[PDB]
């Protein structure tokens, strides 16, 4: 039940079923990026395989010359894309009192776009933390759910 | 679409322009006919619409 | 985090109840529900953040009660024991009477009244025909009113027994409003979906009065509800049929006076006939001025207000459950 | 009153004569009374 | 702060800005008299026809319906405050609605009485409404906060509200007066602050009727219109009428035809007696340093009148002795005389000579 | 976008205009200590108040001078900023008419007012900004346009000294004589019929001579026309006509104007400041002829204005 | 010199206190005054102290009288440090707070300037939006990690940084922090927002608040829509919200002529508002209890009361006891399990205007403490309820008074029901019904609980009756908020000259300064301490008498039935149930217990010419 998450399922593999209320859009994240330094007129390449919103990965600080050169060239870097999917508990049951809660979503490639707002869905995925900026306190950091991967309702239409 | 209405409960009956909140612009609210498109609407109480 | 307030009900007259906000960690958390006083054995504390370097003057630090324990007011279900237990009790024929009799204890009501309730409260079966139509499962009983008679007070009965029970009063409104909407959320906050009582209240009793007083946009999800069983949301891009299978039971006040008219039900009160329709048991209730009436009647309600063979009420809310499951 | 010393105005005046006043007149039983044609 | 073409503020309101004000001193407020013009004042008030003439003298322009301009000649002197032990407080406050046929200069007395009077504030029907005539509360603008703004009757404390279109005004607004013309305070429970605040304050209103003519017949007490609860509540309610003199008309015409010349106006009721700024140092004095009582005299007459109007309602009893001891603040009298009384009856029969038809 | 810095004429109607108010050029600063006097050149929206001392003597002193402004020795220009629409003629067959700034400096002040249909010469400056700071690729310019000179279309009576050689112009049309007549016929010849009509009109465009009775209080002043009568006759063609001829006259209709814009809103004023009440139609024209149609139709909010 | 100049102020003050502060002889009350309060402060140890000025402006002829109301700011130090001198002598955690009262004169808010600044002085004034208590520093332990912590001192003006010296060591500095909060002195505060009284302001310049800062044990002695009295503690509070004001405003720019060139300028506005401070809050604004006996013994005084009650008002009768019964309430209390039963009352006084119903409304909130006035159709809104107040700042979630709910187990006084159209009726519906006030606006969820009575006057639908139309369409309010009124005592004014000429002399009567000699036989003073007296009282029927009352409702529906065309109603046995609470309230009356069954008859005609009024 999406009301009840234990703080032990935090990296682990949680699934749970809701009613998708919104989906966002599209975003564009890189998974080969290269590089230049301006001034040392080096080259690199920064191929991120795996990600969540970490931020996983920050251009180098070296090409001196410093700080951070690296120029980003943006002609030969490849990307894809990132949904945010928003899902809220079914809003039948069993609140009773109370303003049901909902938790944030996060898809990457080949899983956007595969749901439209309103319909039933089961995501399996695996139940994690960022940090923000406090809308709070004390270090508490607010929850959401990288999702791998998601199996729909059927159909439900 | 089964719609007995006046349009139900949320929904509209018709086509109808509702504005994005964020963003503003306009986009198509939703009702009976548009959701409905290319084949069978039910409706009751049409004298009552 | 739990915004604990002073318990309304010992106020001394004039100053208001101030809140307090309590912390709750490990197993505390969620165990206690909004609409219920509580307790708490805290350490209380001055933190924090404290910075509130933003006051400045005079120096001030908030303080926030830290939750060690809580203790309910001052969880039901059944069990092996206590259904063999039971078992036996549903045996007898007059059990149904004394049900009855048992529905509506502090009103001293009616016997045919207090019946329909236990009947639609009780329940029905739903049911399904492979593949297509369910028909439906549940009574719904327009408690057809009269001013002064307590056609209040019995569905507020319904409130206290039932499992998942709401009350949506008419409008105005004591919350929840009866129609599904997408509403912005209050403070800074994404959108959230809500039902209305009907969608909140699925396979449970939802309870309505004075329908008269309706606008005609909550008139129109009633209708919808007890129709197809299942209100439609199209705004605002999210797009359902949520479903809300609940029993409507129902208070009504008949245009006017107590009996308006020799004239038909459906003429004597403002409620189309269409709406009526899906109401299965029609409650009216009487009467002119009856002397041993009076007599009966206000020596109970006399002595209530003095005071300052039916089941035990816990046992009979278990019953039902029981039943319907 | 105030139409005859509009009507001056145009012959600059200062003096507002009757001719003035007359055609003030004039203009204001024109106006309406051509509903008996 | 104070001026001589216009008139002065009274004491009572003034109060503590007296009774303060003077520890740290300061200068000007209250307009000060010398000495020998004083004496003329105590001399003019020896004149008999003066209730009369000051009613000439009131608007220059506007010709003959003397009553008019004696009754709010009247509404300038109203009436005498009264704090009893605590509480009380009828002030002076007269109130009157004048209504009929239209180009009657029923708007011009309003400008006129707005212009003499101190703090007077001039509100048209429709351009009005219930949140405009107290409280706004609005965002300053100048420090992004929310300060509290006076309304236009909270404005109009003291002095006189004159009123365009009273007819007119919207059904919510009327709503505000019933507080106003009882309590003579407006109770503001609404929004940040939560007070009864005071407003004492005359109302001058003005009204058309249906007709616009209200022609003969027909009941007149429908034919202004209005509910009558609120309608019986005025002081003094003029009916002005045209009896088509003829023989009038051009007696009038022989007024306003005039300027004419010169072109820069000169001598404009003349050759009549008027005085120009010695009737607002006189009306200033006469409500300063006078506070008639009505004493024994009165009662026995002043009873049998409101009986013999019985045979409306007592309010027109409260309007009587109010009014009445204008009379009596003017001609410099700290007691009433049983006579004096008797048109101040008429004032209120004056309006029922016009109710005949 | 490529005319900035030239010296361009515009044509189009004046809105807005906001308060004329004291800007800065140079700022007067006085050591008192070292005497002497700082004057910094200011520039754009904002300025920082400098301070310590620049004073050729307070320089390369021990301790340098502390300075503080006197605003009598500062040099100010009178500012004042205005706006300008398309002529609603020239917008092309879609779209919608454009705004535009202008900047008003030194004398030229005050000479600009709303509902003006006016020429506008000035050199066409640049002046730094663009939206939010992300939307922006940079450097941009928003620019706007400064006024050396105006030239107003329908020029502005009552208010000219002279009367002289103008009297001139005014010579051909009264030695004819009959000016009444002639006159009244050329009020809007581009219909046929009701020479006593426009009779009247000629009248209403010239007015007076009201009065004051030295107390005083005023009586109109001007006259009050109405055209009744339907469905054809061409009644409202007289109305753009007039409205066309008469100077600081403006063309209404009831469902159309409605009573908030007769009325003067508070609206919050941008640049200077604050909440200025923003009228339209009566305030708007007013000294001059105001013009309604389909009169029956405004209701009644409306009708107790106008009553 | 100042040091010792005002040094010796303290010890001239400090000789005062122990110098003899009573010169009362034999029976009193002899001597000292005040080592006597410093014992009976020992007594229970709660360390403040509460001692007289007008002693103190007395006896050195005022010298130092003046010399601490001036400098008073400058002159706390001396005092309290004096008191812990006197202290330390004669008697054995130490906190100390000294707050004079009864100064000899009262000075309005908007009569506040700045030359009485930092100096004691007098406000009274209408308190508005308390706030929940929070601890506040002045003494505090706050040092660095290095190389020690445990330094305790300082920020004693509000500041509120930081240590002053004797950093860091050895790092010696400068620096800043580290604050425990494990180690400190706290104490208090609430803040209270006081406005002007409303009978004061100057037209038309309406109200204006001020802030007043509550520490000391005079904490929550401030309580919401009451009238009180402060001394001075005055004092200021830094704005930053003043620009654009205009000017010209100060700055702090600092003198660097000393040194040498070889911080930066250090610029800062110093813009400060006037908010008053309070070290003393007072609610103003045997030998009796004689008097008390004496009223319940007569057998008449019922009968006192009912025509005592409204002088300003000529006769009526019915409407005398509609007004007394409200303000004595019934049990209002158990029956359990369950649901409560009311309790309290209700009435709504209608007529054909001019009729004086407002009277007494006004003779209502001028004679009865916790009662509020408003004119509704202007409520606006709430108005009757809680704003809620967000943001405060620092938490918020302050709550607004206000109008009904300010007013709680009382009598709340609205004009014209018939003008406030939907939007509230429904909210007083919701008072009424449920009994509790929900409030919940776009932040914290709230329920606050009102328990009032209701009285209010309604004009007809024209004004007038409408003697052949049943009430229930007269009214012209909705059927749910109608129901809960028991009962109205419709008032109309006929024409009898008996009657007119007893008006026309009441009423110039009045108006005359004489003869104002018209008394009620009960003092509008003493009536309160009896009413209040009589509020004591748990009136309860046990007696089997009860059993009559059936039957007296049994006859009130029987003759009632038919016609249906009579004033029905019904009679609702929501009627049963008012009969009751109208009991109690008599009983409230007449001071007995278990009451009678003639009380009840009492009760009962009441209620029967309340409907036959309603016959026509
Ligand atoms: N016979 C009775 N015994 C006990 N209580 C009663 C009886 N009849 C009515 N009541 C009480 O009177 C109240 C009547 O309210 P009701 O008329 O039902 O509200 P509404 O008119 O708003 O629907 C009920 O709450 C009920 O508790
Ligand atoms: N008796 C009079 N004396 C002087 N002027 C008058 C008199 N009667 C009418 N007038 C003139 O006629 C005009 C009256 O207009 P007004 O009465 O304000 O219209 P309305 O009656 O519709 O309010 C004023 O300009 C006024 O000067
Ligand atoms: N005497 C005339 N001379 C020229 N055009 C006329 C004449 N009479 C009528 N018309 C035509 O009749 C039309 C009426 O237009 P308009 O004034 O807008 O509507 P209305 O007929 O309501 O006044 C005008 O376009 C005009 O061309
Ligand atoms: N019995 C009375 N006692 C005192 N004053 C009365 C009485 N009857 C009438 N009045 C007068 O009537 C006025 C009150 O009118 P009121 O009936 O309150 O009007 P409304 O019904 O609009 O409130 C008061 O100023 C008062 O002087």
């Amino acid at each position: 039940p999406l009301r009840d998450l234990d703080s032990e399922h935090v990296s682990k593999i949680v699934r749970l079923s809701g009613i998708i209320i919104s989906t966002s859009v599209l975003s564009s994240r890189a998974t080969y990026l290269s590089i230049m330094c301006r001034n040392c007129r080096h080259t690199t390449s920064i191929t991120i395989n795996n990600f969540n919103t970490g931020n996983t990965v920050s251009l180098p600080r070296s090409c001196n010359c410093g700080p951070d050169p690296y120029i980003i060239i943006h002609e030969s870097s490849k990307f894809i894309d990132q949904q945010f999917l928003k899902l809220q508990e079914i809003p039948e049951l069993v609140p009773v009192g109370e303003m049901p809660r909902n938790l944030t979503m996060t898809c990457d490639r080949y899983l956007t776009n595969k749901v439209i707002p309103g319909t039933r869905v089961t995501i399996v995925g695996i139940y994690s933390i960022y940090n923000s900026k406090n809308g709070s306190g004390v270090a508490i950091r607010t929850p959401y759910i990288k999702i791998l991967g998601i199996q729909s309702d059927v159909e439900t239409s | 679409v089964y719609t007995s209405g006046k349009g139900s409960s949320a929904a509209g009956l018709t086509a109808s322009v509702q504005r994005d909140p964020m963003t503003r612009e306009f986009y198509l609210e939703g009702g009976a006919m548009v959701l409905a498109d290319g084949g069978v609407v039910c409706i009751d109480e049409f004298d009552k619409m | 985090r739990v915004t604990l307030q002073e318990a309304p009900g010992t106020v001394p007259p004039g100053r208001l109840p101030r809140h307090r906000e309590v912390i709750l960690l490990a197993d505390l958390v969620d165990v206690s529900k909004p609409g219920e006083e509580v307790e708490v054995t805290g350490i209380y504390k001055n933190n924090y953040d404290g910075n509130l370097n933003a006051k400045n003057g005079f120096p001030v630090f908030a303080t926030i009660i830290e939750a060690n324990s809580i203790k309910r007011r001052e969880v039901f279900s059944w069990t092996e024991e206590e259904e063999r237990e039971f078992r036996k009790i549903s045996r007898d024929r007059g059990i149904i009477d004394k049900i009855i009799s048992s529905m509506a204890p502090s009103i001293y009501g009616h016997r045919d009244i207090k019946t329909a309730v236990a009947c639609s409260l009780f329940g029905g079966v739903p049911k399904n025909v492979n593949g297509k139509h369910s028909i439906r499962g549940d009574i719904n009983v327009l408690l057809l009113g009269d001013p002064g008679t307590a056609k209040s007070q019995i569905l507020k009965y319904v409130e206290k027994t039932a499992h998942r029970a709401v009350f949506a009063t008419g409008q105005g409104a004591s919350a929840v409003g009866l129609t599904a909407s997408v509403r912005k959320d209050p403070i800074t906050k994404e959108w959230t979906l809500e039902g209305g009582a009907l969608v909140l209240a699925d396979k449970g009793v939802c309870l309505i009065d004075e329908f008269d007083k309706m606008n005609d946009q909550d008139r129109t999800s009633i209708h919808e509800a007890m129709e197809q069983q299942s209100i439609s949301i199209s705004k605002a891009g999210i797009v359902t049929t949520l479903q809300a299978r609940c029993s409507i039971i129902a208070a009504a006040n008949p245009n006017g006076g107590r009996y308006n008219s020799t004239l038909p039900l459906a003429q004597n009160v403002s409620l189309t006939e269409p709406i009526l329709s899906r109401f299965d048991i029609l409650c009216v209730v009487r009467d002119l001025v009856d002397e041993e009436a009076d007599e009966r009647l206000a020596t109970f309600v006399v002595d209530s207000h003095v005071r300052s063979s039916p089941i035990p009420q816990e046992l009979l809310m278990k019953y039902i459950h029981y039943a319907r499951t | 009153i105030r139409l005859s010393q509009a009507l001056a105005k145009l012959r600059l005046a200062d003096m507002v004569d009757i001719d003035d006043v007359e055609e003030a007149l004039r203009l204001v039983r024109v106006s309406k009374e051509s509903l008996y044609q | 702060v104070s001026d001589k073409r216009l008139d002065v503020d009274t004491s009572t309101i003034e109060q503590e800005l007296m009774q303060n004000k003077v520890d740290h001193n300061e200068v000007e407020e209250v307009r000060q008299i010398t000495d020998q013009d004083l004496a003329k004042i105590r001399e003019v008030a020896a004149r008999e026809d003066l209730y009369s003439l000051l009613a000439r003298s009131i608007a220059p322009s506007i010709y003959e319906l003397e009553d008019v301009k004696k009754g709010i000649l009247l509404q300038l002197f109203g009436g005498t405050n009264k704090t009893f032990t605590k509480g009380g407080r009828y002030r002076g406050d007269i109130n009157i609605l004048l209504c009929g046929d239209p180009s009657t200069s029923k708007s011009q007395i309003l400008q006129y009485v707005h212009k003499i009077t101190p703090r007077g504030v001039y509100t048209s029907g429709k351009g009005s409404s219930a949140v405009g005539l107290t409280a706004y509360i609005t965002r300053d603008v100048d420090t992004k906060q929310l300060v509290l703004e006076s309304g236009a009757l909270v404005l109009s404390d003291g002095g006189v509200c004159c009123i365009d279109e009273f007819d007119k005004m919207s059904d919510s607004t009327r709503s505000v007066l019933h507080e106003v013309m009882e309590q003579q305070t407006i109770s503001i429970a609404k929004a940040g602050i939560i007070t009864t605040l005071n407003a004492r304050s005359s109302i001058l209103a003005s009204a058309n009727p249906i007709g616009s003519r209200y022609n003969p017949n027909l009941p007149v007490t429908e034919n202004i219109d209005l509910p009558p609860p609120l309608l019986s509540r005025f002081d003094l309610v003029y009916l002005v009428l045209d009896k088509v003199d003829e023989k009038n008309d051009r007696e009038l015409a022989k007024h306003l035809t005039n300027l004419y010349l010169e072109d820069k106006p000169e001598h404009i009721s003349q050759d009549d007696v008027l005085p120009v700024e010695f009737l607002t140092m006189y009306i200033s004095y006469a409500k300063e340093h006078i506070h008639p009582i009505i004493t024994e005299a009165a009662k026995t007459e002043l009873v049998r009148a409101y009986v013999g109007m019985r045979k409306a309602t007592t309010r027109q009893l409260e309007s009587m002795i109010r009014l009445a001891e204008a009379h009596a603040k003017m001609k410099l009298k700290n007691v009433v005389e049983l006579e004096d009384v008797q048109e101040a009856v008429r004032l209120i029969r004056s309006a029922i000579k016009d109710y005949a038809t | 976008g490529d005319f900035l810095g030239q010296l361009i004429t515009v044509r189009g109607i004046i809105t807005r205009v906001s308060d004329v108010k004291p800007a800065v050029e140079v700022i007067a600063y006085t050591c008192d200590q070292c005497g002497y006097e700082v004057f910094q050149e200011v520039n754009s929206r904002t300025f920082t108040p400098l301070s310590e001392c620049t004073s050729e003597e307070c320089s390369q002193n021990q301790t340098k001078g502390q300075l503080f402004m006197s605003t009598r020795a500062s040099k100010f220009s009178a500012f004042q900023e205005c706006k300008i629409q398309e002529l609603s003629q020239q917008v092309p067959v879609g779209h919608i008419p454009r705004s535009l700034n202008i900047h008003v400096n030194g004398t030229l002040v005050r000479s600009l007012s709303p509902g003006d249909i006016v020429d506008v010469t000035g050199i066409f400056l640049p002046a730094p900004y663009t939206g939010f700071k992300a939307l922006k690729a940079g450097l941009l310019t928003e620019t706007y346009l400064e006024a050396q000179f105006v030239r107003q279309h329908k020029k502005k009576f009552a208010s000219f000294s002279l009367t002289s050689d103008v009297e001139e112009r005014v010579m051909e049309l009264i030695t004819s004589g009959d000016v009444y007549n002639r006159l009244a016929k050329s009020i809007a010849p581009e219909i046929y019929g009701n020479l006593d009509v426009k009779k009247a009109l000629l009248l209403l465009l010239v007015g007076g001579v009201d009065k004051r009775v030295g107390d005083g209080m005023k009586i109109r002043g001007d006259i009050n026309v109405c055209l009744m009568g339907d469905p054809g006759v061409a009644k409202s063609q007289l109305l753009k006509a007039i409205c066309k001829i008469s100077p600081r006259g403006v063309y209404t209709t009831g469902k159309g104007s409605s009573g908030v814009g007769l009325t003067a809103a508070v609206m919050k004023d941008p640049v200077t400041d604050e909440m200025i009440l923003e009228g339209g139609a009566l305030v708007l024209a007013d000294n001059g002829i105001c013009c309604i149609d389909e009169f029956d139709k405004m209701d009644e909010s409306d009708r107790t204005a106008i009553h | 010199v100042d040091d010792v100049t005002g040094e010796k102020v303290r010890e001239a003050f400090e000789q005062f206190l122990e110098d003899f502060s009573v010169q009362s002889t034999d029976t009193g009350e002899v001597e000292k005054v005040y080592r006597a309060q410093i014992e009976f402060m020992k007594i229970y140890d709660l360390n403040t102290i509460y001692i007289d000025y007008q002693h103190l402006s007395m006896r050195e002829n005022g010298a130092l009288a003046m010399a601490i109301s001036e400098q008073y700011y400058r002159f706390l130090p001396f005092l309290q440090k004096g008191l812990r001198r006197v202290v330390r002598k004669y008697a054995p955690e130490r906190v100390f707070q000294i707050s004079f009262f009864n100064l000899p004169t009262v000075h309005r808010i908007r009569d506040i300037r700045s030359e009485k600044i930092g100096s004691l002085l007098s406000i009274s004034g209408t308190v508005t939006r308390t706030s929940e208590v929070r601890p506040e520093l002045y003494k505090a332990s706050f040092t660095c990690d290095m190389c020690r912590a445990i330094v305790d001192n300082v920020e004693q003006s509000f500041k509120y940084t930081e240590p002053t010296f004797c950093p860091n060591p050895s790092c010696e500095n400068r620096a800043f922090w580290t604050l425990n909060v494990t180690r400190s002195r706290f104490l208090d505060w609430q803040k209270v927002r006081i406005q002007e009284n409303a009978n004061e302001i100057p037209t038309g310049s309406m109200p204006r608040t001020l802030d007043v800062i509550l520490r000391g044990d005079s904490v929550e002695r401030a309580k919401p829509g009451d009238r009180c009295k402060f001394t001075g503690v005055e004092i200021v509070v830094p704005d930053v919200t003043q620009l654009g004001l205009p000017g010209v405003k100060p700055s702090s720019t600092l003198d660097t002529r000393g040194i040498s060139k070889t911080r930066s300028l250090g610029v800062r506005d110093l813009t400060y508002k006037i908010s008053f401070l309070a070290c003393h809050v007072i609610s103003i604004g045997s030998d009796e209890i004689n008097e008390l006996k004496e009223m319940v013994k007569d057998e008449h005084i019922y009968d006192k009361l009912v025509r005592s009650i409204a002088p300003a008002v000529f006769g009526h009768e019915a409407v005398k006891k509609g007004i007394l019964l409200q303000m004595l309430g019934g049990v209002h209390k158990s029956t359990v399990e369950g649901i409560k039963l009311r309790g309290d009352i209700n009435i709504c006084v209608v007529g054909d205007p001019s009729t004086s119903k407002s009277q007494f409304l006004k003779y209502v909130v001028g004679f009865a403490p916790r009662s509020v006035y408003t004119s509704g159709k202007a409520s606006s809104a709430a108005g009757l309820t809680a704003a809620v107040v967000r943001d405060e700042e620092g938490g918020d979630y302050t709550i607004e008074a206000g109008a009904l709910m300010l007013a709680d187990n009382g009598i709340c006084c609205i004009d014209e029901f018939d003008k406030m159209d939907i939007s509230d009726q429904v909210a007083i519906h919701e008072a009424m019904e449920q009994q509790t006030i929900s409030i919940a606006k776009a932040g914290i969820h709230a329920t606050l609980n009102a328990r009032t009575s209701i009285l209010a006057a309604a004009n007809p639908v024209g004004g007038r009756y409408n003697r052949k139309l049943s009430l229930r369409g007269n009214l012209n309010m909705t059927a749910p908020i109608m129901s809960r009124f028991d009962l109205f005592f419709v008032i109309l004014d006929d024409c009898n000259e008996k009657i007119d000429t007893e008006l026309a002399s009441h009423i110039v009567d009045l108006h005359m300064k004489r003869d104002e000699a018209i008394e009620p036989p009960f003092s509008a003073e003493q009536l309160r301490r009896y009413i209040k007296y009589a509020r004591t009282f748990k009136p309860i029927l046990t007696k089997e008498a009860r059993s009559y009352l059936v039957e007296k409702y049994k006859e009130l529906r029987k003759d009632d039935a038919q016609g249906f065309s009579r004033s029905s109603y019904r009679i609702t046995v929501r009627q049963l149930e008012s009969m009751i609470r109208l009991s109690e309230a008599i009983a409230r009356a007449n001071c007995v217990d278990e009451i009678t069954p003639s009380f009840i008859a009492e009760a009962y005609d009441l209620l029967r010419q309340s409907i036959i009024r309603v016959d026509v």
